[PDB]
RNA sequence: GUUAUCCGGAAUGAUUGGGCGUAAAGCGUCUGUAGGUGGCUUUUUAAGUCCGCCGUCAAAUCCCAGGGCUCAACCCUGGACAG
């Protein structure tokens, strides 16, 4: 799916889910009851790992069990390899590049068809990226300058070091796969990968 | 340097040691022989262990640190209070509580309890009250003065405690064991040389083999005081 | 003299170390000489001699201790056999285990003589596992 | 650092019972 | 009775706290049936510093803080040599707990039991994994892991132990 | 989602991996057949054991690496440890 939903109850709940939904913080006129006061079970804890990690990318859980499942059958640091199998993912980029202000800015922005790839055209937002790829608009994006708009609210956040933007060719290429470093939210591997031990 | 002559050690009670049927065998690499019912303690690892034991007592003092003996025995009683009212050292007189180490907050307030006892023992205000208060004052009084009369001038735990043989005082003993603190101290010939962790095994069946470790020992704190 | 040999030295390590002392009187077959030999130069014991009581050659051997502490051995010996008679063990030069990454050994019998994994993974033969301490 | 100077103390014991117990006689 | 024990807490950056069991245990008087709490706090800095304690008391607060003053004085440290990590594989059981620990690549968050897992996530190591073998019991398991984190040794003492001078190690 | 079937968890059939004083469990004790295991040294064959080489264990599957379907599923090409 898509989840499509409230998304500032993600907010309040998983902490600050960055870029993906708002550049905005939540609660601007909100959050004066329901004290936590601090008891939180522990798989609550990882739980809201996986659901800090499945709403920022916009993942279909099952989908991220079949992304875990790939991550163990690589050879590496699991907890990375993982937060690489989701960072060059396709939507991520566009929304990395500025190309659409949020993530499902940028699904939808890839669902309608406007992404050629090597001058081929990706009709599909799970779609991964390989180094030294090529990521440009559609030839009719000249005209229709919906990308020309997330590119000028954009330029706040620079680029993490696999992107290059070209300014008016709108092309924006990865040199290599990402860092850890690198990877933009802020979350711990290993709790994830500790929570996908059961399966 | 600290040496002691073997032939010092030799002719007095030292390898005069204890009963042959009651030897604790973690002495079977160590006591040298036996004779008449009692044990002979080997004289070379003795005195080396001694150098060893003025090594650590005479360098532990050369940090400045202040050290403890406990005297519990009534037949080594006022033989340490001579070796350590000379030597600065605070002690035990004749008996010993289970906590004076471990517990020793409810014995610092016990502390406090017996300094104002004291305070008024000397102002001269005892005479004031008849005979039950000053009966109560004495009393108490008199049972502090039995443990805490040779310890007043300490505060806070020492570094090094050297105590009476191994028999009656197992409970300070494991106490020091519990706080870590290194102690040496005397073994028989039926004891423990892993009790503490560096101990000076000799009998002390002679009060001249105790006057004679102690007084060694005495020296090198004073000596360590020196400075 | 029992049914093992082998189990003879090795419990015999056991029941040594385990009571503190540190001096073990064993028979002086042939694979308990090989073992001996390639187990002081590995530093777990000190010295093996042999001698004789009643023209009997005997190794008595030295174990290793440290200082005066609540035990005077810090690190327990934990010796283990493994081909027991009866169930007898065999390995490739590709089974040969590393014991803990390599601070145990597993001593063997190859066809050269007996051999650690060191002198075994080199050589790339294989053989019947007799025991691995660690 | 009042038990940061035990333990210190208590290092320096053991190791003076870790000198010489070994060779030593 | 200075007031407030501002100072006194020590506000515990240096060791977070966690209870992992808080039950009620209860004896029985003339008067009737009356309980104390007996909670386990698992100390420890995530540098490889941790500890048990258990405590008991008629309050849930007064018997976590004084388990936990029990624990802080109950400290061993980790041998965890290389990226937070185990150096081998161990077994040690205590009472009838028993406790296997093994390393684990880095890309693999601990996985163990809730006491265990409680006292190794304390431990600051982060790439284990160790299986129960025993009781459903918390304390002795715990307590099992820590006697199974005592004995167990680097790289660098069994070399310095052995005496051999150097090789057969990666890093 | 419920149910059913199977494995896990289960070290709850245990070689890896359990037990038998009192918790379930040592025959009432003993002789001994079959069978099982077995002292030390030296020598011989190599059945076990180990090493090399060779043959085979179809293709498909699983593992690695590429390639194709807009990706994936799936399809295809090559390769191989085990054993």
């Amino acid at each position: 799916s898509r989840y499509r939903g409230p998304r500032f109850k993600k907010i309040r709940r998983l902490g600050a889910l960055p870029g993906l939904t708002n550049k905005r913080p939540r609660a601007g006129s909100d959050l004066r009851n329901q004290s936590r006061s601090g008891k939180r079970s522990q798989y609550r804890i990882r739980l809201e790992e996986k659901q800090k990690l499945r709403f920022h990318y916009g993942i279909t859980e099952r989908q991220l069990l079949k992304y875990v499942r790939i991550a163990r059958k690589a050879k590496g640091s699991t907890g990375q390899v993982l937060l690489q199998l989701l960072e060059m993912r396709l939507d991520n980029i566009l929304f990395r590049l500025g190309m659409a202000p949020t993530i499902p800015g940028a699904r939808q922005l890839v669902n309608h068809r406007h992404i050629l790839v090597n001058g081929r055209i990706v009709d599909i937002p799970s779609y991964r990226c390989k180094p030294q790829d090529t990521i440009m608009a559609r030839d009719e994006q000249k005209s229709i300058a919906l990308i020309q708009n997330s590119l000028d609210l954009s330029p706040r956040e620079e680029l993490p070091k696999h992107l290059t933007l070209n300014p008016f060719p709108y092309k924006g290429l990865v040199n290599q796969i990402i860092d850890s470093k690198w990877v933009g939210l802020k979350i711990n591997e290993l709790l994830v990968v500790e929570y996908y031990s059961r399966q | 340097y600290w040496n002691i002559n073997l032939e010092e050690m030799m002719e007095a009670g030292v390898h005069f040691g204890h009963g042959t049927r009651k030897w604790n065998p973690r002495m079977s690499p160590y006591i040298s022989a036996k004779c008449k019912g009692i044990h002979i303690i080997n004289l070379t690892r003795t005195a080396r262990f001694l150098s060893e034991a003025c090594d650590l007592v005479f360098d532990a003092s050369s940090r400045g640190k202040q050290f403890l003996i406990v005297g519990t025995k009534n037949k080594a009683a006022d033989s340490v209070a001579r070796a350590a009212i000379r030597a600065r050292c605070h002690y035990v007189n004749k008996k010993w509580l289970g906590g004076m180490l471990t517990n020793w907050s409810t014995t610092e307030t016990r502390l406090h309890k017996f300094r104002d006892l004291r305070m008024e023992q000397t102002a001269g205000r005892l005479a004031r009250l008849p005979k039950r208060d000053a009966a109560v004052v004495k009393r108490q009084l008199s049972h502090l003065q039995t443990y805490l009369g040779g310890i007043k001038y300490m505060t806070g735990l020492p570094d090094i405690v050297i105590i009476v043989d191994q028999q009656e005082e197992y409970t300070a003993l494991r106490e020091c064991i519990t706080l870590g603190i290194p102690t040496i101290c005397l073994i028989d010939t039926n004891c423990n040389p892993d009790l503490a962790d560096i101990s000076i095994p000799a009998n002390d069946d002679a009060i001249a083999s105790i006057r004679l470790i102690l007084t060694k020992l005495v020296f090198a704190i004073c000596e360590g005081r020196s400075s | 003299m029992g049914k093992d040999t082998i189990a003879d030295i090795i419990t015999c390590i056991r029941n040594a170390d385990m009571n503190r002392k540190g001096t073990v009187r064993i028979v002086s077959t042939n694979i308990t000489e090989n073992i001996v030999k390639i187990l002081l130069r590995e530093g777990f014991i000190e010295n093996a001699r042999k001698h004789q009581e009643r023209n009997k050659y005997f190794l008595v051997l030295t174990l290793r201790h440290r200082r005066n502490k609540k035990g005077p051995y810090l690190n327990t010996f934990h010796l283990k056999r493994v081909s027991r008679p009866g169930l007898r063990i065999y390995s490739n030069y590709q089974r040969i285990p590393r014991i803990l990454g390599g601070m145990g050994i597993a001593i063997l019998s190859t066809s050269r003589g007996i051999m650690t994994d060191r002198e075994a993974r080199l050589e790339g033969i294989g053989g019947e596992i007799l025991c691995y301490i660690w | 650092t009042r038990e940061r100077q035990k333990l210190k103390q208590l290092f320096e014991d053991a190791y003076e019972r870790c000198r010489n117990a070994p060779m030593e006689g | 009775g200075f007031g407030s024990k501002s100072k006194k807490e020590k506000i515990r950056d240096g060791f977070e706290e966690n209870v992992v069991q808080v039950r009620r245990v209860t004896k029985v008087v003339k008067g009737g049936k009356h309980m104390r709490f007996r909670a386990i706090v698992v100390v420890g800095d995530k540098k490889g510093q941790v500890g048990v304690g258990v405590g008991k008391a008629k309050e849930v607060v007064s018997a976590v803080q004084k388990a936990a003053v029990d624990a802080r004085r109950n400290i061993i440290t980790v041998p965890m040599t290389k990226y937070l990590t185990f150096p081998h594989r161990n077994e040690a059981d205590y009472g009838a707990a028993r406790v296997m620990l093994r390393p684990a690549a880095p890309g693999t968050g601990v996985i163990a039991g809730g006491a265990v897992r409680t006292v190794l996530e304390m431990a600051g190591v982060e790439n284990a994994l160790g299986k129960q073998l025993g009781s459903n019991n918390a304390l002795n398991n715990a307590r099992a892991t820590i006697v199974a984190v005592q004995t167990m040794r680097q790289f660098s003492d069994v070399a310095r132990d052995r005496g051999i001078p150097m090789e057969e190690l990666w890093k």
